[PDB]
DNA sequence: CTCCAATATGTGATATAATATA
DNA sequence: ATCACATATTGGAG
DNA sequence: TCCAATATGTGATATAATATAGAT
DNA sequence: ATCACATATTGGA
């Protein structure tokens, strides 16, 4: 069930790690950045899992 | 020059005094024919053009027609914005529902920079840090302006499921 | 098709094409102007005759200027309206489409007459023609082909009015 | 029944919110019926009951 | 029961930056 | 963090 | 020097009813 | 992911 998380947790990371001449912090926020309430449920329900 | 031997030196990246000094020169008369261009009363699209193709001119008579100067500044602007692409693939994927890739973004600030930007040059400066300043911030705009529609692209596609989001889409309410 | 050029510190064009053959990296302009001596350079008569014959007999149309784009209501657009936003529901096809379009927008405003940077206009040209390639191809991979395609779905079998399911008792 | 946004027969959700007593849900003639039907050599007369039922307005 | 003029209010378009490197 | 243009609302008279 | 084998990569393609829903 | 089909190298002969 926390599958879908961690794929977003993936991405953001490895948005991360693979910026170039970027402002660190700005990357580190963006990973947190869209992180809702529902999120988990939403993906949940609609991966059908 | 003389701080330029210390970090790493790319070719196509780095901009010789010379060519600061070229795009000072370029500053300076882009100023100076602003106000012409302003008040000339004709049309503004023709009129944004013709300031687009003058400012262009006057850096290609700094550089004796060689076009070297506009080669440079189109390669700085194409590497900053090519650098975000394996990095910020996320948001590159949502900007294709908007019609707007990575050379159409290197075109736009290509355009911004000699319109919008040169003339701002501050005297005895080095443009290319100006340059990454605004080139990076506006990439960071871009991808954190809230646009009017969030954007919905139907996968119409059965690799797993059995009916794809177009399919029951066409079906249900259409 | 694909244009590349590189430059020297001082900006002269240095790439020197120590290891790539004179005919690449000319562009697609280059491409349509030197297209008859480049298909008698390349085109091997053993396996490809058939084919360079065929484009000997079609060569009108190997270029073209104008592209079409099929009925809205084959590409389903919905403007749904959501509380946070509202949302847009398309294919992808659509994006595609209108990717091309934007593109000759930016082609077309600049003065082609004037000279402009090839770097700036070349590359333009070979991703409008990648994007209709992806166009075409998706036509014929979603709409055109298989179980979903109209081929085999409608053209064939179709959803029939006047019809009716039952069960069957002794 | 409702047709679809392309002008051919298609289903609703008429009879999940109660909207309608019976499903009201079209057929579909597969191409292995089409081939079994093809034993008629009327191809005319299966080209007509597609074309009244589904394919053309003007007939139906 | 229209027509006038003007006011305050809404909406789209634009604008901000000055430590460089496949 | 403005600003030029579009719009519903008040003021006014006929 | 060549070549056939191995390996990589490309490409078509897939049942049957069915619960929905990315700064000021 | 199974089947086909096509190249690219490479160890082998």
């Amino acid at each position: 069930l926390l599958h879908p998380l961690l794929i977003k947790f993936s991405k953001g990371t490895y948005r991360v790690l693979n910026n170039r001449n970027s402002n660190k912090f700005e990357k580190i926020k963006t990973i947190f950045s869209n992180i809702q309430e529902g999120f988990l449920v939403k993906k949940i329900i609609n991966n059908e899992l | 020059n003389q701080a330029s031997k210390g970090k790493k030196i790319n070719i196509e990246l780095q901009v010789t005094d010379n060519l600061n000094k070229i795009y000072l020169k370029s500053s300076v008369l882009m100023r100076i024919l602003i106000p012409i261009l302003c008040d000339f009363n004709c049309d503004d699209d023709i009129n944004e053009v013709l300031v687009y193709d003058i400012f262009k001119e006057v850096i290609k008579s700094f550089d004796d027609g060689k076009k070297n100067a506009l080669n440079k500044l189109y390669k700085i602007i194409y590497s900053r914005v090519f650098e975000t692409k394996y990095s910020d693939v996320v948001i590159w994927t949502y900007l294709k529902n908007m019609s707007t890739d990575l050379m159409i973004i290197v075109k736009d600030y290509f355009k911004v920079i000699i319109k919008k930007i040169f003339p701002k040059l501050k005297h005895n400066s080095s443009v290319i840090s100006y340059l990454d300043v605004v080139i990076k911030q506006k990439l960071k705009y871009l991808f954190t302006f809230k646009y009017p529609i969030s954007y919905k692209p139907l996968k119409a596609e059965t690799t797993d499921d059995e009916e794809l989001s177009e399919q029951e889409r066409m079906e249900i309410n259409l | 098709i694909n244009y590349q050029q590189s430059i020297d510190q001082n900006g002269e064009n240095i790439d020197l094409t120590e290891e790539i053959g004179e005919d690449d990296y000319i562009g697609l302009v280059k491409f349509k102007d030197n297209f008859d001596d480049l298909l008698e350079k390349y085109t091997d008569k053993k396996k490809y005759q058939k084919e360079y014959d065929f484009l000997i007999e079609n060569h009108d149309k190997i270029f073209i200027n104008k592209l079409p784009v099929f009925s809205h209501k084959l590409r389903p657009a919905t403007l749904l309206t959501g509380s946070k936003g509202k949302v847009l529901a398309f294919d992808e096809i659509n994006n595609y489409y209108n990717f091309v379009i934007e593109y000759i927008n930016q082609i077309n405003e600049g003065v082609v007459s004037d000279d402009s940077i090839d770097l700036l206009l070349l590359p333009l040209l070979y991703n409008m023609q990648f994007y209709a390639n992806n166009i075409l191809t998706r036509i014929i991979s979603e709409y055109l082909r298989g179980k979903k395609g109209f081929l085999r779905k409608n053209i064939m079998g179709s959803r029939i009015n006047f019809s009716a399911r039952n069960v069957i008792t002794p | 029944s409702f047709m679809n946004l392309r002008g051919l027969p298609a289903k609703s959700k008429n009879f999940k919110e109660h909207k309608d007593l019976y499903s009201k849900t079209p057929v579909r003639i597969g191409n292995m019926e089409i081939s079994n039907l093809s034993l008629t050599n009327e191809m005319g007369s299966i080209m007509d009951m597609l074309n009244s039922y589904s394919n053309n307005e003007t007939n139906r």
